[PDB]
């Protein structure tokens, strides 16, 4: 039986290919008589030896049918044994092993292990297995989009030249997108059409990703990104059953893609929730669009999307980035075509609050270049007025994020002094932007040293509490959380 | 046994079907609904738990031939409005009256789900975690994919308006994440997609479960490998006893009483 | 800090004992026993030294009386079972000694009477704080077992159960003879690490927490504690004799005892035969420490989980022991958990580096022998334990403030003996001014929790790499205590 | 208000005509804020990530000073492929070309060895 | 060299893929692999690099023979610079960086006896103050 099922699994891997039932079946086989107790009584470790078998084979067929658990098992089972097989034979390192069994067996065990790691999804132990060929390019470029490292990976993308054109453009595209550079990628994708009449699937759906990112609408088995532009063209263009037709195709897709492969690891899931996510959000603004827009409306759906918000506090950045991307184009498309009544001015007010929490959510994952995007388009709306607001903050915010501390300084100062004339303890809002702007100040000019404390405490520190407290705003939560903020920068 | 056998013949005759039908196809029909009937009543006349295994298979076959004839239609009515209606008062069918998918929404159904929701919600109104378990508690009877297409709207309408409490559920789950509740929706509501495939009527239960899916975004669930459901009492049966030889003949058993109800005569 | 000589309308002892009979009426299951500790510091001399001793004393006397001026019931109760609690502790207990199945309590024991004690809730568990002031629904006191077990030792403390209102039995150890202030004190440390913790995205994602059990000192040489369900020692399951893990995994090696007699008669030798003796113990004895997670989940997936639950316990514990200076981390000191496979640390008595003034000075950090790194699988360190660690020292790094401001509260405490003493260092090795002190244990704390190791500023990946690498060191495990059990 | 001069633009436009680099940062009170100032601060500084953002970011700025700054960030960044194929995007969409993006075609030609592309510039 | 002194980095990558297509990894090291792993460590990613230079110790431990003193150069300056990026990271316990980096380093550059030369002067005088600090 050993002989034999030690030949079965070498002819898996000769590829003479085999169907995927035959393998489960005979990995069925190996899995049951791994838990079985042997008539020597031994120990665990025995038990998994009912058979000479070589377990480095069967791990890389049970990784061929994804079966990444049991493959790290069968592989961690396998060096076990080649270790107490050199200890018995002489009576080592992961490397040693690596080439040991490349030389006998045709397989490295590094490679298996990194391919396992890879597809189980664990980010941490993505950093055990580097001892061989992590030279190669490849491994470079999934290490720094790992870390989102993304001018690294634009570098190394445009450097190396032997790496498939197609995925090399996809890197490169992936990159750019990553960094901001909208008009630099539209002219990037305009120039590689003219170069190649001949276009790989993946690019076209890259290519409709950046047309409905870009809101350029003039492009007229469909993919996600092209079912998204279709659906937003059809918003524009009031076509609600094209609209419907199409989301209901993207989701119907969606599921079966999912459904269709073998699920063992959460982090499987996470991109096909995100895109169910965001179509399901623009199949609910539809029906906003279709009929007449009201404020309440509008607060309703702003209160919902702040409380899944909420709910997705602790995802990824890769899987709520998209979602603020569609809610930031749903906005603007409503902003320019619907309104017509002086009604946009709640919309831009909506809008400006979005932009400020994107912002926020960008500064929280170590990213500077959206945010600043994300500061230019609410400059697109908003012009400076004789009052300050919570987006002029949030600017500051961002340049001192990116290490420009002179700048933000001086924006915040520009502030304040406005602010001493402008505000006459009138407007609530206006009084928290007021005191937190002058404790955040106090605060960055401490850190700074540009200050001696006498001036930090009689015009900064001390003065927002003033602020805060003398002004009588009271009966709120808003005004009790600035209030603890300025009593605890004053008391550090 | 005999009960078992001949529901289950009347079950697969009547799920197979011609889509032209003759005044013979016709009369068969009826023939085949009519024994159903007199079946059912005598059971549950007789005995009042005759039907508990079996209230669910029956009720999901006959729900969609309501709408897709006219002299049909008022025999299975009249079949489901007395398992439903006219037995809302024995004890021992309104447990598993309780466990049963919401009829779908149509005028012909208004009195069915009237009742049904009147029996669903007599201890009181439901929370989004109670409604999530109901969910799960029904989804262990059918294997066919379309008796939930009514329920996953339902559920849909309650992960929509109840955030506030899925928030609080988040939070309750945070010590065992590998019990936790909305993974296990999840992780049923793909294992409900896969048994679709290649089926009749697919894509609206896709539709479904795609928009169920997307009232829970890629929420953080603190967990990295998906463990599958399994029956207690199965474990629990394994564990009786001790011998290899009867391990294997209690379940050698068990495939062969499952199988048991197979179309295939051979 | 409760005393009777500054009194008036502003003094401090005025306002101190307002504040703490205030705490005490809006929350007595979280005060009542703390108080009752200072009431009852000499009961155990009452039922079988300075002035600011008795001027605590009397003032604990009036917080008690205070209380109860207003729930009569629960401070007879809850002092009635204190003294249950303490007879039982001062029970001889040596002629059971080799006795292990059970031993029934004597019926002269108080204990076996107290049944039906309603306003008293079990001591041990761990009290959700309501900020409602009435305190409603919560587990009590109903029974005890007539039958008592032994845990192994040289004091031989006692393993009871008590049977709360809801049907369910806890396992409580009462120990005497011994301080259990200082366990109290680091598990109320942890707590505050675990709330750092989990405020943090990076740890919360990754559930990086500290393992905590309740700690309840009754007098000033007796207390109950938690005992940890599920649970056993790492010493236990590794090198026990008859069914140890080195035992039934590798019979030819060398056994536990033969290597702890070799490096035992060693001791009064060079270093350099030190370090070959330690050599050759360690070429004949190969750790088997990873079969622990394959023979109880043989589930693949389980397995997998269970595992990186163990590291990151591991890469956790390690962080926050080298904070706090943790040190005597022993086999018999630290636990598993037999179905999370999570790591518990016990008997933490020796803390701040007192370890390094004993007379054969702990030179590592942490516990990071080759047991501790076969069991996280063939990557070893290099995975999720240095990422883990590197994320518990950012978070440690980035809350310097609030952990000095702790450590400054806790090391000022008049009844928190943590410094070392020549009786305690020849207790804690055997073989078969206070403010200068107190001062360079806050000054190493805070370039602990900044970068400066040996003066110059390192990062978070350096300090720990630093801190790895002298874990590991096989001439720092050649030079420690034979007891410590380096080849384990 | 009195001359109609601002002394600060006065300042730092003198400095930068001077040429010395630290002077450059004593004279930045007023309209530091300024995409085209802090540009210049970037590439005095040889910040070209932030510099390529900056120029992206913003469509006020004059076209051909914008194209010509981007692929001198490009340039500076290595990226020679990306640059090749934006150049053939860009001229794609305009066939009208100004000078000084002639005279960065031809460097970038020189640069890349590419020798197919046939008042003469120093480039060219 | 010229661009990681400006605190550029990507310019020297650059330069060491337009050297990898004309020269090919022999079985000895050149100086171009070095310049490579100082690279790697410049762009603060000490493990790739410290992985290259390993990599480069291992084969010229075995590939050279004391035959060319350019190759003895660059042999000393490797195990020098690993000796002193250990040091650096915390990598290594002194006892392994003196017995097998900064002490084989000195002994490589010595005991060869590729007198008589400028170069050589160099090597030796940077190993011995490696090994001195
Ligand atoms: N909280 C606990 N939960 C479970 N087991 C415990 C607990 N505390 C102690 N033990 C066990 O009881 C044993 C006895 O330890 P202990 O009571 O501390 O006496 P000891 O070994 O002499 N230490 P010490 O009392 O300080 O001299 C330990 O080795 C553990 O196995
Ligand atoms: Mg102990």
């Amino acid at each position: 039986l050993s002989t034999h099922v030690q030949g079965f699994f070498t002819s898996c891997l000769r590829h003479c290919c085999l169907d995927k039932k035959s393998q489960r079946t005979m990995l069925a086989v190996v899995d049951y008589m791994r838990r079985q107790k042997r008539p020597s009584s031994g120990t665990i470790f025995n038990d998994a030896f009912w058979l000479d078998l070589n377990y480095l084979e069967v791990a890389k067929v049970a990784q061929s049918c994804a079966a990444h658990f049991t493959a790290l098992l069968y592989a961690e089972i396998y060096a076990d044994k080649k270790s107490m097989d050199d200890q018995e034979k002489r009576s080592t390192t992961i490397s040693s092993l690596s080439e040991k069994s490349k030389e006998e067996t045709g397989i490295s065990l590094q490679d298996l292990l990194l391919e396992i790691y890879r597809s189980i999804g664990e980010p941490d132990s993505l950093y055990g297995c580097g001892g061989g060929k992590m030279l190669q390019p490849i491994t470079r470029l999934r290490t720094y989009e790992h870390e989102a490292m993304w001018g690294k990976a634009l570098v190394t993308y445009d450097l190396e030249t032997a790496i498939p054109s197609s995925t090399r453009q996809a890197g490169i595209i992936q990159a750019l997108q990553n960094l901001g550079l909208c008009h630099i990628l539209s002219v990037y994708l305009k120039g590689l059409d003219y170069e190649n009449k001949d276009w790989c699937p993946e690019l076209e759906e890259l290519h409709y990703q950046a047309a409905w990112r870009n809101m350029q609408w003039d492009h007229c088995g469909t993919s996600y990104h092209e079912s998204l532009y279709n659906a937003l063209q059809s918003l524009r263009d009031r076509e609600f059953s094209t609209f419907y037709e199409s989301l209901k195709y993207a989701r119907v897709k969606e599921v079966e893609e999912m459904c269709k492969r073998s699920l063992e690891s959460v982090y499987s899931l996470y991109p096909t929730l995100s895109r169910l996510q965001a179509i399901g959000e623009l199949e609910s603004i539809g029906e906003l669009f279709s009929r007449s827009v009201t404020h309440r409306q509008l607060s309703e759906v702003y209160i919902k999307w702040q409380k899944h918000s909420q709910l997705l506090k602790d995802s990824d950045f890769s899987f709520q980035e998209p979602i603020m991307a569609l809610r930031t184009v749903i906005l603007e498309i409503l902003m320019e075509k619907e309104m017509d009544n002086s009604q946009r001015e709640c919309i831009k007010d909506i809008l400006t609050k979005h932009l400020v929490e994107l912002s926020i959510l960008a500064r929280t994952f170590k990213n500077t270049q959206l945010p600043e995007r994300a500061i230019f388009q609410i400059k697109q709306y908003n012009s400076v007025s004789c009052g300050v607001s919570e987006w002029q903050l949030e600017e500051a915010q961002v340049f001192w994020a990116k290490k420009e501390q002179s700048l933000a300084l001086s924006i915040l100062k520009q502030m304040i002094k406005k602010l001493d004339a402008s505000c006459a303890a009138n407007n609530p809002s206006l009084k928290l932007t007021y005191t937190e702007c002058l404790r955040v100040c106090g605060n960055w000019l401490a850190e700074t040293c540009l200050e001696n404390p006498a001036v930090i405490m009689q015009t900064y520190l001390e003065k927002a509490v003033e602020v805060a407290g003398n002004y009588d705003g009271e009966s709120s939560d808003e005004l009790r959380n600035g209030k603890m903020k300025a009593f605890l920068s004053l008391a550090r | 046994f005999v009960l078992r056998d001949v529901i289950y013949t009347l079950i697969h005759y009547i799920n197979q079907r011609p889509s032209c039908i003759m005044d013979v196809s016709l009369r068969s029909f009826s023939l085949c609904c009519d024994l159903l009937s007199q079946v059912c009543q005598t059971a549950v006349t007789y005995c009042k738990d005759a039907l508990e295994n079996h209230l669910h298979v029956i009720v999901g076959t006959l729900i969609p031939l309501v709408y897709e004839q006219v002299e049909v239609q008022k025999q299975v009515l009249d079949l489901l409005k007395y398992l439903v209606i006219d037995n809302k008062d024995n004890e021992n069918l309104y447990i598993t009256i309780k466990l049963l998918d919401p009829f779908p929404d149509h005028v012909v159904f208004k009195d069915l789900r009237i009742t049904q929701q009147k029996i669903k919600y007599s201890r009181g109104p439901f929370s989004l975690l109670e409604e999530i378990n109901h969910f799960l508690s029904v989804s262990v009877y059918d294997a066919l994919p379309l008796t939930r297409l009514e329920g996953l709207k339902d559920l849909r309408r309650q992960l929509e308006l109840h955030k506030d409490q899925m928030v609080d559920i988040m939070r309750a789950s945070q010590d065992n994440p590998q019990d936790g509740i909305m993974v296990k929706l999840v992780v049923n509501l793909l294992q409900l997609s896969k048994m679709a495939i290649n089926h009749t009527g697919e894509k609206e239960v896709l539709e479904a479960v795609g928009s169920c899916l997307g009232e829970v975004g890629p929420i953080d669930f603190s967990t990295i490998a998906i463990q599958h459901s399994k029956d207690a009492s199965y474990t629990k049966a394994l564990k009786l006893f001790e011998d290899k030889e009867l391990q294997w003949t209690f379940i050698m058993l068990t495939y062969l009483n499952n199988t048991l109800v197979e179309d295939c005569v051979k | 800090r409760m005393g009777t000589k500054m009194m008036g309308g502003l003094g401090f002892h005025e306002v101190l004992n307002n504040l703490i009979s205030r705490i005490s009426m809006d929350h007595p299951h979280h005060t009542l026993f703390i108080i009752l500790a200072l009431a009852n510091a000499n009961r155990d001399e009452f039922l079988t030294s300075s002035q600011l001793d008795e001027d605590r004393t009397e003032a604990a006397n009036r917080i008690i009386c205070t209380i109860r001026s207003r729930r009569p019931q629960m401070v007879r109760s809850v002092e009635a079972l204190c003294d249950a609690y303490i007879i039982l502790a001062n029970l001889d207990a040596t002629q059971w000694k080799t006795q292990r199945k059970g031993i029934n309590i004597p019926a002269d024991q108080p204990i076996t009477k107290l049944k039906n004690l309603e306003d008293v809730v079990v001591p041990t568990m761990e009290i959700k704080v309501d900020h409602t002031g009435e305190y409603g629904n919560l587990v009590t006191i109903q029974s005890f077992k007539a039958e008592f077990r032994l845990a192994g030792g040289v004091n031989l403390p006692k393993i009871i159960d008590c049977v709360g209102s809801d049907g369910k039995e806890r396992r409580q150890l009462v120990k005497g003879r011994d301080d259990l202030r200082q366990d109290a004190v680091m598990q109320q440390v942890f707590q505050m690490c675990n709330t750092l913790l989990q405020r943090n995205t990076e740890t919360r994602k990754r559930k990086l927490t500290i393992c905590t059990y309740k700690v309840v000192p009754l007098s000033q040489r007796s207390g109950v504690l938690e005992w940890c369900t599920g649970t056993v020692p790492i010493g236990e399951f590794l090198v026990n004799n008859e069914d140890g893990a080195h035992k039934r995994y590798r019979p030819n090696d060398f056994s536990a005892f033969q290597c702890q007699k070799k490096m035992m008669e060693v001791q009064k030798k060079s270093f350099e035969e030190k370090y070959e003796v330690f050599m050759d113990v360690c070429q004949n004895f190969q750790p088997v420490f990873r079969y622990f997670c394959m023979e109880k989940f043989l589930d693949p997936a389980i397995w997998f989980e269970k595992r990186l639950a163990y590291t990151r316990s591991v890469a956790t514990s390690s962080i926050v022991g080298y904070i706090l200076g943790l040190g005597d981390r022993h086999v018999q000191n630290i636990l598993i958990n037999e179905q999370s496979a999570e790591l518990v640390h016990i008997d933490l008595g020796v803390a701040f580096e007192q370890g390094k003034i004993l007379p054969t000075p702990e030179t590592v950090p942490f516990r990071l022998t080759r047991d501790i790194v076969d069991g996280m699988g063939i990557t070893g360190v290099e995975g999720v334990f240095r990422r883990c660690c590197e994320k518990t020292m950012e978070v440690m790094r980035n809350s310097q403030e609030t952990l000095l401001t702790i450590v400054e509260v806790l090391l000022y405490d008049p009844l928190f003996d943590w410094t070392m003493n020549p009786l305690k260092a020849l207790y804690l090795q055997q073989r078969p001014s206070f403010n200068k002190v107190a001062e360079r244990v806050l000054m190493r704390l805070q370039e602990k929790l900044k970068g400066v190791e040996e003066g110059t500023v390192l990062s978070v990946g350096g300090q720990v790499n630093l801190l790895i690498q002298q874990a590991i060191d096989p001439k720092n495990l050649s030079r420690l205590f034979p007891g410590w059990k380096a080849w384990v």
